[PDB]
């Protein structure tokens, strides 16, 4: 009852109490991250995809095909359901490549051929 | 010690020992402008006068993250294909249930891997590893299946199948013990192997400080980040730590100079953090190179290097995954239950000296035999297991005795 | 400012030199074992 | 000034300690393989 | 070199060579507050506002010291027991004195 | 001393000498057996025969040249003493 605001281990304010109505509010930092451009090379095409690292796609238009991964949200790549060898590593087991009209895809990494010794 | 006595083991023991090696550390990337001052435009404008003091740090951290991914890739990704153990698991008595994957669990990790896994912003972001834990477990399972089904072959060309009993016979022959020793003691050796693995699981479950290195790495990274965050909120000799008050309740000149001093302090803190991270990453890369070498030499083959792959005479090793690290289970052959004997450099039969082709002369006390140097299986001295060179005048310690010859019908 | 820049350059050069020295030690070992002999170590002197 | 001097000394000591640790690891390996065994690695345990 | 000639030794030589490796360095520890200003209270008060700068250096130096101890321990302590040579030393002509 | 101190090493020099002497005694008496399990005794002539056999030379080469090889070993050790005593720059790395 006598406490006003909360703190985490690193002495960063993460909760406050509204002075008028005695309710607890949770403070969350405004979303931020890096922007990564995925390109197959100018010698092949001029089409690129954009990755926003560690950011939800909901906050993306605030500041083509939308796909949300663990490393962030992939804008401009079509998620296939196959699995090939890693051409361009994105993160968390996701790789991108330029396959065939012509588009940039984003599959899941394949760990090589399947084998079973007799 | 004496000049004519030798001790030779009459039994053996199969011992399994673990080994923990960190291979990678968490990939953190820290922005420069956001950390120094993430909301004050004039502070960023002032910081712009320092040149490229914010691009070098980002480049270094990016290089460190790439290094971590490369470390994991080179340590674990060493198989061209993904091998699989057969559904029938009759390996002649050897029981690999503790290391083979468990399909019942959702994560498809083995027993020991589960034990290991359970046992173990002001502009800072933590990037995810490129290889998820399931892919690391898949690599580990592929290595285990290839080692169990094939042996040496799958790491040096086309994978070739061979029964596990015969693979173990080859590995025994590779340390100086014949095949009949394994073939005549298969059940005892299998029981010893299973008991050793069970003891390994129990020991890993009981002691709470076995996985010390990975915890050390995690704690060091966390402490560095916490120290950086604490250093963020310091005055550095200015009026107040927060620069919002400095820009509000002060004239532009004095506020500017205080902001400059705060910028210098925070830049020094960031530089120290980056330097420490670089040194720690170099240490981790050395450890990851060692782990990759051990995987190549102990897991994909049999190593004659002493004390490298375990403690004793190396037979085989099994990799196991761990959070930001790898764990090996070095199976080794240790002799036990020695017995005193009397030795002799050679034997004088018919005026000519006789030396053993392979082995050593020993004595019950009255007779003489030829036995292996590592295991005690005496056998009668014969022409086929000895070779003749010179007469009986130059060897210092020759013993008069008689040798037998097969050609006597 | 210039002293800070120079000191940062020197520290980076020192760490890079340590890395290159480790690589040179590895190359010397590979020359000693692979070239002057025939290694039985797996995957050291090539694949096979 | 004195803080800068101290941090420079500490950084140089850390790099030197890393080099010494690499040398100590090499010494431990040579003790394990040359002394307690008989190495087949060329030019590792002496010349010859 | 010719396609039918081979050279084979007829004798040998037992050669002994030395090799020197440094395994550890001197364990030092420098206090921060005392080194910067060991007796000035005003100086210590001013330094206290710089944050945790005298803790990181002490932690690094302590890590270096324990690393040196571990280096010596791992290089030398490799025998479980302490073996002793027999009092009478007749090793077939080899002299290890 | 301006606030700098030098801690003493945990293992004293006599303890390091004791480790080195134990290693030497184990090597002379046991061979390589003491580093991989129970220590098994063996005559030094026979251990050197094993070590000769390990590099592709038969045992009779040692057994028929034991005195010459022993003399060569002794002369080599004496030369090591002389070389270390005369040249004072050999210990470059520690210095
Ligand atoms: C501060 O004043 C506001 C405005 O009157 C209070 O909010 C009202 O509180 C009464 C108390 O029973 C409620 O019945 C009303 O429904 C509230 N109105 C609204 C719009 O929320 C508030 O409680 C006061 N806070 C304190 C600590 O006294
Ligand atoms: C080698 O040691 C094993 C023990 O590790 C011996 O096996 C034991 O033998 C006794 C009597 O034969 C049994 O009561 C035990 O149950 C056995 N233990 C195990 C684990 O099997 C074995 O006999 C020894 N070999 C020789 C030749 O003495
Ligand atoms: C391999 O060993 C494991 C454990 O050491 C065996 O699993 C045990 O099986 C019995 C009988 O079903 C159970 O009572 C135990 O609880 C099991 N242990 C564990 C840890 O789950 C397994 O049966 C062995 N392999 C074979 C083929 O028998
Ligand atoms: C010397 O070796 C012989 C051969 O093995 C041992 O004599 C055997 O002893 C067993 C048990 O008493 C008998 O069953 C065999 O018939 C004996 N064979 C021969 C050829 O004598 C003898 O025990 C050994 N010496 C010692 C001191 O143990
Ligand atoms: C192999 O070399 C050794 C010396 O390294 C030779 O021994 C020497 O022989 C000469 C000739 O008789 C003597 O004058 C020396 O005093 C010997 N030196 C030693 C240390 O004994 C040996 O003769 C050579 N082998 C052959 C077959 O000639
Ligand atoms: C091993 O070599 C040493 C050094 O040559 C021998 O020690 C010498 O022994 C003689 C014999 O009385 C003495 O006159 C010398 O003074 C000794 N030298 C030193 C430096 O002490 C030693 O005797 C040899 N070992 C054996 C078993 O003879
Ligand atoms: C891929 O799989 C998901 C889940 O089964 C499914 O919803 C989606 O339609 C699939 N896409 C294609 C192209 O098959
Ligand atoms: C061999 O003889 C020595 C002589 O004292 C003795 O100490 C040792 O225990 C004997 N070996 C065994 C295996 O009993
Ligand atoms: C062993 O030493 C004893 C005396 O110590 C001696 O009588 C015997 O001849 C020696 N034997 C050998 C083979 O050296
Ligand atoms: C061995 O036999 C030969 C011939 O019978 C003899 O000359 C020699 O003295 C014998 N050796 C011993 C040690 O009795």
């Amino acid at each position: 009852p006598f406490q006003q605001f909360g703190r985490d281990i690193a002495d960063t304010t993460d909760a406050v109490r509204d002075p008028q109505t005695l309710e607890i509010l949770d403070i969350t930092p405004c979303s931020f991250g890096g922007v990564s451009v995925i390109t197959p090379g100018t010698n092949t095409s001029n089409q690129v995809a954009v990755l926003y690292q560690g950011v939800n796609c909901t906050e993306v238009p605030v500041a083509s095909n939308v796909f949300q991964t663990r490393a962030g949200c992939l804008i401009g790549a079509e998620h296939v359901n196959n699995s090939y060898e890693c051409d361009i590593p994105i993160g968390a087991g996701i790789c991108a490549s330029y396959q065939t009209s012509q588009s940039i895809i984003a599959y899941t990494m394949s760990l090589g051929a399947e084998n079973s010794v007799a | 010690y004496s000049n004519n006595s030798i001790a030779i083991p009459t039994n053996f023991t199969i011992s399994v020992t673990t080994e923990i090696l960190p291979v990678s550390m968490t990939k953190t990337s820290v922005d420069c402008t956001m950390y120094i001052c993430g909301d004050s435009t004039e502070c960023s404008n002032l910081l712009l006068q320092y040149g490229s003091f914010c691009t070098q740090l980002n480049r270094a951290l990016t290089g460190i993250a790439v290094e971590q991914d490369k470390n994991t890739q080179e340590v674990f990704a060493q198989v061209k294909q993904i091998y699989k153990t057969p559904p029938i698991k009759d390996f002649g008595g050897f029981n690999f249930s503790q290391i083979l994957p468990d399909p019942s669990k959702p994560s498809k990790r083995s027993f020991i891997e589960d034990l290991l896994f359970n046992k173990v912003f002001n502009g800072l972001t933590v990037l995810p590893p490129l290889l998820t834990d399931e892919m690391i477990a898949q690599y580990t399972s592929a290595l285990l299946a290839g080692t169990i089904t094939s042996g040496w072959t799958f790491g040096a060309g086309a994978a070739l199948q061979i029964p596990f009993a015969m693979q173990m016979a080859y590995r025994f022959n590779g340390i100086g013990v014949t095949q009949n020793v394994l073939y005549e003691n298969q059940k005892l050796i299998a029981n010893q192997f299973n008991s050793a693995i069970g003891k390994i699981q129990d020991s890993l479950s009981s002691t709470a400080s076995a996985l010390g290195k990975l915890q050390n790495v995690v704690n060091q990274n966390a402490q560095a980040l916490n120290t950086l965050v604490k250093q963020l909120s310091s005055n550095f000799g200015a009026i107040s730590s927060v620069l919002n008050d400095i820009l509000s309740r002060l004239d532009p000149p004095e506020a500017e100079v205080q902001i400059d001093r705060l910028i210098t302090g925070r830049l020094q803190s960031l530089q120290t953090y980056v330097t420490q991270q670089l040194i720690r990453a170099a240490e981790i890369r050395a450890s990851a190179n060692l782990a990759a070498t051990k995987m190549s030499e102990c897991v994909l083959g049999q190593s004659k290097r002493v004390d490298f792959c375990g403690k004793g005479y190396h037979l085989m090793s099994f990799p196991q995954s761990a959070p930001h690290g790898v764990v090996f289970l070095h199976v080794t052959y240790v002799p036990a239950q020695e017995k005193n004997f009397t030795t002799a450099p050679a034997i004088c039969h018919d005026g000519k000296a006789h030396f053993p082709r392979e082995g050593v002369f020993v004595s019950n006390g009255t007779h003489w035999f030829v036995t292996q140097r590592n295991f005690y299986e005496p056998q009668i001295i014969t022409t086929d297991n000895t070779f003749v060179s010179g007469n009986c005048d130059v060897v210092i310690g020759i013993v008069n005795n008689t040798v037998y010859d097969p050609l006597q019908p």
